[PDB]
């Protein structure tokens, strides 16, 4: 691990770290359900809000290839009905 | 394109439910008696019906018919009657015989025909039920065509193969022609998988296992992120004026 | 016997729910009078996917 | 809750890997491979027992007797 | 705000969200390890099956 | 390593006696005009037909449009006497019999398929035509299918 | 030393469950691996036995052949499945600034549609034949050395038996090779670690131990993952295949609709949609070079950030890749739909994976 | 930067000719790996069309299969000629202190004694069908589990296209097992070096660099051994084979002697010269693992010098074991030679290749 890319980045970038105090409970005394509605409630909204945003450009390409769709389909239905094949 | 066969409830496409072998029997009795001179199952041996018929039944069925042997001493070929481990009979010496008693056409290997059409046992029941439609207009049809309009085309080659009352079942059953075909059938889907029944009950065996271990892996996969879900920083600051 | 039941659930389904189909096939029918080389294939094939809909499931549930 | 039998219990069976291999191949055999497996066996032979091969068979042998009666 | 002291919770927080019940019966959490062996045991049972 | 290059290479090529079925001659001067023959190539099927200047006439008649395949006879028949066709329906697999069709010539009877004299589809399900094999006309007494 | 065991690697703890799909990849190619070995020990390869010994030998003379070849053929559509969403994936964290490890995986999906493609060759139906045969016209198309060459592919004039034993070579060989190159994109990995939900550099404190929080969540979505998948081998064990590949080959008959597998239908796409048989050719081999990272070499090219516009354009992309393999098999009836196939494909044609720093600059 | 290339490894100056085994074991396997993909690429493995397709098809119908099939058998000869003369130098030269590339080299060994036995069988002729029933056999006696074990390995009472299916798959597989084991053992080598024809412990200025001028002594030998094999190929096709292994197998009629490959003679001489079977399986074992050198783990232990009493028991190994060989096929017509089979083989069980230290110590 001492002799891998990331490490050697982590030496060249970061300063020689100083001042970080980190807390750390063993998991036997974590409840595993302490922290779970509000994370699902808050993940589900955070979610739906950015499938929202980032979808739309989908939605709409997706709904003219809809309306192309259809407008193929029933002009080859019309075709096939009337021996013009 | 042809028509499209409707989807119908089988008894072994329904929840926790496998082969019906009632129809499986009725199946290889109309397959004995109708179909066995026309269409040939290279993959199924006398053997196999030891599933749903008594050995003794089997035995004799198999002895009912001869196969070849080893060469007399001489030389010259022999015959034998049947056993358990022989296939099953061929009904044509080569293709080209075949398609002399046809009229040119080759009635295909029936031993995995549900899985080789699209829809297959759907499929196979609508095109026995099929074929006394009114012809189109502006079709031609020879003495030996028949419209069915499932068949590719719209036009084939084999002639009705079911009539009323045409098999005597031996349970008593009436052997109309949407009896028979729905009896063939279930015979033609156990012939292409005679491994239904063992295959679902490894399904849900496989599951079951499979969510006893899913459950318990990420009980203990929530366990183990508590220690760093729960991690806490603080940083000392610094002298600023 | 259930082939009589078949043929009156056919009937039933083609002039009940495929109408318009069998209007359509009629009407298809006066048109390849006198051309060559046309056929009635797709419509009747059309019409026999529509009937069997309705028709075929209630026939295979007649019988055992 | 139950601190007395939550300490029992990890005495007795989790403390040591002499007992908790045992319990775990007991739970193995007579929870997962004679109780789950075995279970959905038999659930599934129960259900489907109208149209059982065996019973396909015991029919076909009473009907070959009572045909060959005449 | 863009001169940090913390993460992301606050002691607070995380002693009434993630720390468990305590039992003053139970100082030495054999409640906890139990449970979480004998929840451990099924899947080993499962993978040594299959 | 040239050499074991091209020797190594050369042990993935056709084996010689692919390479003795590969083409046949066949004697023509026997089959009068207004006669098909047929002969195994291949296990192909192969009829040949001492095409006469009324076929010739007919097909050249045959508009580019009418055909659901669109081929004419110097296109895909070079020889103008001579037709060599394969005799297999192009729709599903049959041998399309001897004269009978509609257009007097090469009908397939299990559904009822009708190609010309110039081997092109007309009227029934088949898609295509009937093959061509890359004959070669030899000497006026024989013919090399290959 | 266990200790010693536990800090031998250590990554980030922004490892959302979506980064367990290589492991899922991994479990399906040792699924892959001994299924395959186990119906190489019952097959012979030839166009008289082939078909026969598959249907008539290895499903119902052992005891569970059919659920050994039924694991072989679901095992590969799912692989397929997952490494398309590893790719994703790939695309949708920015992970091309893992360049060595971006370089092995492409190498690594062009060896396992070659797999794949050979695979589906050795079933000796009518699918596979005239598979063999639409490919191997798309051969024939290179300028002056195209005919010989195929004649080197076939061994002869049409697919025979060599044809076969040569495809089944091929087709043993070359998943121990994808093994190998799997070895080495773990390697590379590990040499630059993983990038997580967000990029961020962090020294030891804000790292954690590989072992074994990583592998448990590993095995628990494994598990899930094999649910999903055994669902489909014992219940629609043929739902990723065409009902034509259980009709023994013909070469005297070919198919209404020649189809290939669901996984190489974009590559299918590709061809229909260029009239010309060497422009397609050509526009093939640069799209499989242009998915790779090989230029520029020696100019100075490093990767920014990525953004929500870039996100929604992969969606976007994903939804022409989709049209346009399900308009590909649409044409053959239907020949209104050309339009829509050729708009999807150009569309996929010019969707920007790198973000070009060049695109700003000034003349001289 | 081609000066790092030079300078990229080095080693002694000492490098006898005798140095070069390693590299044509190399040239041979290369060989081996192509000549037996090209044939795997023309094989059909059953009992019915094999013989057949080996002498009728491959042979007479490419233009080359001949001399392919000659490549690959003197091949395996020449593979074991060189490994055996590989052994000897590093038993010569004291260079079991190598311990990680002795152990690696020992795994190799019995790959490839594998491999060779699994090649032989697939000609499905009488020597191979009846070497295999003669080991198989060497099988049944294990206690407790000889018969079912015995139908499992052969797929049912008797060797049949199961059985040729199962050997042709675990010979196209095992060779690259045997290719990954080389990388191996190449690998352990650069890290500890070579020995030279004398041990010194050497600074970078008695160090020379190992390209290219080891290169061209590898590719000069490597020309002199080729011409040598190259003289069996055309010349000697079958001077290392049985004339019974052309002779289509019948299970009915038993060969009047059933002599193995000349490589593996040895084994069979260690059958033959122990009556009880298990006791025999049990020698067999024990002789395999005593080869490595596994034991002590933990104790510690260290390897002195080699001397002339040691070179001169070593030469005394080698005529014993090639007596031993010899006399193993003898006895079949004459009972007097059992003496000295006997005494061969007891002469080889006996010998030291590590001299122990703990040969000399006190007690408490
Ligand atoms: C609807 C809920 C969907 C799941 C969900 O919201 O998960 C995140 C949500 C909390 O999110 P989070 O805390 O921010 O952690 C998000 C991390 O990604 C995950 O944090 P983690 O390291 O604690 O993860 C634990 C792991 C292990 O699972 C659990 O912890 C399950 C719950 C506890 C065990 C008991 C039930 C076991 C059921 C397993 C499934 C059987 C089938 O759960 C997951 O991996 C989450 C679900 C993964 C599957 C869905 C996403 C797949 C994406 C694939 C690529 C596309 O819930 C959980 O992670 C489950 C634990 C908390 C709920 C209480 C559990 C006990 C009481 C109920 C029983
Ligand atoms: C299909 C399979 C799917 C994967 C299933 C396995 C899995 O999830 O493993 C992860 C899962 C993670 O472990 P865990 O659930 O946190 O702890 C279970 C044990 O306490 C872990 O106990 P352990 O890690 O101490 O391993 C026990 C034992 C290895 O086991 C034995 O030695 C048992 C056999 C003894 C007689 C024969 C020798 O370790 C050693 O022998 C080495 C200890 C001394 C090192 C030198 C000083 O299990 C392992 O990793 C098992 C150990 C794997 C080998 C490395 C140690
Ligand atoms: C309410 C409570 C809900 C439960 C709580 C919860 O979600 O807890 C989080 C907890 C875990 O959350 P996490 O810790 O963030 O980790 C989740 C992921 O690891 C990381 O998730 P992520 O946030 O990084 O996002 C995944 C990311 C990275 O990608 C992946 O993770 C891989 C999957 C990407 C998408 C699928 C690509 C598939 C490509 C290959 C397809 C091959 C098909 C072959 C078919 C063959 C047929 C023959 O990809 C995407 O986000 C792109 C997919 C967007 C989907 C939505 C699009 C909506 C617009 C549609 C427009 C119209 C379309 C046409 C109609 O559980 C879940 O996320 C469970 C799934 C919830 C999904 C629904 C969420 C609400 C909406
Ligand atoms: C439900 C999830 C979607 C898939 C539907 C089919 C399915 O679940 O098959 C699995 C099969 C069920 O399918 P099945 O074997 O009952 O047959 C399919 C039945 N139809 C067509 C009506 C849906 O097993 C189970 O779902 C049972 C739980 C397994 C673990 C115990
Ligand atoms: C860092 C990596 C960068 C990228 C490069 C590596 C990419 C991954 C590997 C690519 C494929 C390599 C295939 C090597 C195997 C030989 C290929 C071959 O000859 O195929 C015959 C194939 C046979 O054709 P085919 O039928 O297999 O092709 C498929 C065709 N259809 C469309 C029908 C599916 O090609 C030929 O026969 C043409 C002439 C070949 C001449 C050379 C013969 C070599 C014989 C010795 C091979 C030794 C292999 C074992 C040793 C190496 C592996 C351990
Ligand atoms: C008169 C002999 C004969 C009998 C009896 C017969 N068939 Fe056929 N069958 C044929 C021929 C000939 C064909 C070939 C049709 C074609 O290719 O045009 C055929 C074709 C088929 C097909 C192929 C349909 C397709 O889509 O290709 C099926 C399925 C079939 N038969 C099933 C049956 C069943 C089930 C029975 C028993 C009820 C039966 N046949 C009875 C001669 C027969
Ligand atoms: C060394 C490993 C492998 C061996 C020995 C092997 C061997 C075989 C054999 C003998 C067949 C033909 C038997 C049959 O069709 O059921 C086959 C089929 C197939 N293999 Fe493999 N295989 C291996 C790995 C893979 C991999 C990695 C894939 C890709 C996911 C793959 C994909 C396929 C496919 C798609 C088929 C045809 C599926 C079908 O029968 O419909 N194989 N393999
Ligand atoms: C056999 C198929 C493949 C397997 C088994 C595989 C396996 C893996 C594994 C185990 C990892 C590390 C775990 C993870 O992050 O998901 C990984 C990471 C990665 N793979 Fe693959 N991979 C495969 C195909 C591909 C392909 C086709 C690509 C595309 C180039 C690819 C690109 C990557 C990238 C970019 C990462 C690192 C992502 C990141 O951490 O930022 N892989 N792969
Ligand atoms: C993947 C590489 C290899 C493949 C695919 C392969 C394949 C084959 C095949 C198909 C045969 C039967 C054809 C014949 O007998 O002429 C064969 C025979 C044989 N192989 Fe290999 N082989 C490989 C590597 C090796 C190696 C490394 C050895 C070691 C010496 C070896 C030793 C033999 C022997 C002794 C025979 C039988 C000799 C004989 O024909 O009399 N093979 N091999
Ligand atoms: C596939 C067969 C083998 C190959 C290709 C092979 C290859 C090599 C090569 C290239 C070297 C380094 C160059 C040299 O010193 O000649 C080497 C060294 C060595 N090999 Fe092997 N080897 C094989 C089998 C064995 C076996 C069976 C042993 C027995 C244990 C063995 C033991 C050694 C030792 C001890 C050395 C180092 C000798 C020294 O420098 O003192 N090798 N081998
Ligand atoms: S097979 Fe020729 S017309 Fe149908």
């Amino acid at each position: 691990e001492g002799h891998s890319a990331y490490v050697a980045l982590e030496q060249r970038v970061n300063t020689r770290q100083k001042g970080i105090i980190q807390r750390h409970l063993s998991p036997y005394d974590v409840d595993i359900r302490g922290n779970g509605f509000r994370q699902i409630y808050r993940l589900g909204m955070q979610k739906i809000r950015y499938f929202g945003l980032i979808g739309t450009p989908c939605l709409l390409v997706a709904g003219a290839y809809r309306g192309i769709w259809v407008f193929c389909e029933r002009l080859e239905d019309e075709r096939y009905w009337s021996n013009a094949l | 394109v042809d028509s499209h066969p409707p989807a119908l409830p089988w008894p072994h496409f329904q929840w926790f439910q496998g082969l019906d072998w009632r129809s499986v029997r009725r199946g290889k009795e109309v397959y004995e008696q109708v179909f066995a001179p026309c269409h040939s199952l290279s993959f199924i041996k006398y053997r196999h019906f030891e599933a749903f018929m008594s050995k003794e039944e089997v035995k004799n069925m198999a002895a009912s018919f001869e196969v070849d042997d080893d060469p007399d001493e001489k030389g010259e070929a022999r015959k034998r009657p049947g056993k358990r481990f022989d296939t099953v009979v061929q009904p044509y010496k080569n293709e080209q015989e075949a398609r002399y008693a046809n009229n040119g056409a080759l009635p295909p290997d029936l031993s995995v025909i549900t899985n080789a059409r699209h829809g297959g046992v759907d499929y196979i029941y609508a095109l026995l039920t099929g074929y006394g439609r009114p012809v189109p207009g502006g079709v031609q049809l020879s003495t030996t065509q028949w419209y069915n309009p499932y068949f590719h085309g719209g036009i084939i080659g084999m002639p009705p193969p079911l009539t009323d009352d045409m098999i005597e079942y031996e349970d008593g059953t009436p052997a109309s022609v949407p009896q028979m075909a729905k009896d063939v059938t279930c015979f033609l889907e156990w012939c292409s998988n005679p491994w239904w029944d063992e295959r679902k009950l490894l399904g849900y065996k496989t599951i079951a296992t499979l969510a006893v271990i899913a459950v318990s892996s990420g009980y203990y996969n929530r366990f183990l992120s508590g220690l760093w879900r729960s991690r806490r920083l603080a940083f000392r600051p610094f002298n600023y004026s | 016997s259930v082939s009589e039941l078949k043929l009156k659930f056919e009937e039933e389904c083609a002039h009940h729910h495929c109408h318009d189909i069998v209007k359509k096939v009629e009407v298809c029918e006066e048109s390849i009078k006198g051309k060559e080389g046309k056929n009635c294939l797709f419509q009747h094939a059309r019409l026999w996917e529509c009937v069997d809909h309705c028709a075929s499931p209630k026939v295979f549930a007649l019988l055992k | 809750m139950l601190a007395n039998f939550s300490r029992f219990f990890y005495k007795t069976f989790l403390q040591s890997n002499a007992t908790l291999i045992p319990l775990t191949l007991v739970f193995t055999y007579x929870x997962x491979x004679x109780x789950x497996x075995x279970x959905x066996x038999x659930x599934x032979x129960x259900x489907x027992x109208x149209x059982x091969x065996x019973x396909x068979x015991x029919x076909x042998x009473x009907x070959x007797x009572x045909x060959x009666x005449x | 705000q863009l001169r940090p002291s913390r993460g992301a919770y606050s002691d607070e927080f995380v002693r009434e969200n993630y720390i468990k019940a305590a039992d003053p019966e139970d100082p030495y959490n054999y409640r906890s390890r139990a449970f979480t062996y004998a929840a451990k045991i099924p899947m080993w049972a499962g993978l040594l099956a299959g | 390593t040239r050499v074991t290059v091209v020797y190594l290479m050369s042990q993935f090529m056709p084996s010689k006696s692919s390479l003795a079925l590969a083409n046949i001659e066949v004697d023509i001067g026997d089959i009068p005009e207004g006669k098909t023959v047929t002969i195994m190539w291949q296990g192909k099927p192969v009829f040949l037909r001492k095409r006469t200047d009324a076929e010739i006439e007919d097909m050249r008649a045959v508009p580019m449009d009418a055909l659901k395949d669109p081929q004419t006879d110097e296109e895909r028949l070079g020889e103008g006497r001579w037709a060599v066709f394969m005799a297999v329906c192009t729709h599903l697999g049959c041998v399309p019999v001897i004269d009978q069709g509609s257009y007097n010539a090469y009908f397939c009877p299990c559904h009822g398929s009708h190609y010309d004299h110039s081997g092109r589809i007309r009227k029934g399900p088949a898609p295509l035509n009937l093959e061509v094999p890359p004959f070669k006309l030899l000497d006026d007494s024989t013919l090399f299918i290959g | 030393n266990k200790i010693s065991l536990y800090r031998s690697y250590s990554t980030t703890i922004l490892l959302s469950p979506a980064y367990s799909l290589g492991f899922c990849a991994s479990i399906f190619i040792v699924i892959q691996i001994i299924s395959g070995y186990i119906l190489a020990s019952n097959y012979i390869a030839s166009t008289n036995e082939s078909f026969n010994i598959i249907h008539n030998v290895i499903m119902r003379e052992l005891d569970t052949g059919w659920l050994i070849r039924f694991n072989h053929i679901n095992g590969c559509a799912f692989l397929f499945i997952v490494i398309y969403m590893h790719i994703y994936r790939s695309l949708y964290h920015n992970s091309i600034t893992k360049t060595s490890v971006w370089i092995v995986g492409i190498i690594m999906y062009i060896l396992i549609c070659g797999i794949a493609f050979t695979g589906y060759s050795l079933v000796y139906g009518q699918m596979s034949l005239w598979a063999i045969v639409v490919i191997c016209s798309l051969v024939t198309a290179i300028p002056f050395i195209g005919n010989k060459l195929l004649i080197l592919i076939w061994g002869g004039n049409i697919v025979s038996s060599v044809t076969l034993q040569r495809i089944f070579c091929i087709h043993y060989l070359l998943p121990l090779l994808l093994i190998l190159f799997i070895i080495i994109h773990l390697y590379n990995l590990h040499n630059v670690n993983s990038t997580g939900d967000n990029y961020f550099i962090n020294n030891r404190y804000d790292r954690i131990n590989f072992y074994p929080l990583l592998l448990i969540r590993d095995v628990f979505i494994g598990s899930n993952i094999l649910i999903i998948y055994n669902i489909f081998v014992y219940y629609y064990s043929d739902l990723f295949g065409h009902p034509d590949n259980y009709v023994p080959a013909n070469p005297l008959v070919t198919p209404s609709e020649i189809m290939p597998e669901f996984y190489l239908l974009p590559f299918y796409a590709l061809i229909r949609a260029i009239p010309h048989k060497v422009l397609g050719i050509i526009i093939m081999v640069l799209f499989l070079l242009s998915l790779t990272n090989l230029y520029p070499i020696y100019f100075i090219r490093f990767y920014n950030n990525i953004n929500i516009l870039q996100r929604s354009l992969l969606l976007l992309l994903l939804l022409d890749l989709v049209i346009a393999s399900k308009l590909c098999l649409l044409i053959n009836h239907y020949e209104s739909f050309y339009l829509l196939l050729i708009l999807s494909i150009l569309c996929v044609l010019s969707h920007h994976i790198y973000n070009t720093s060049f695109n700003f600059s000034n003349s001289i």
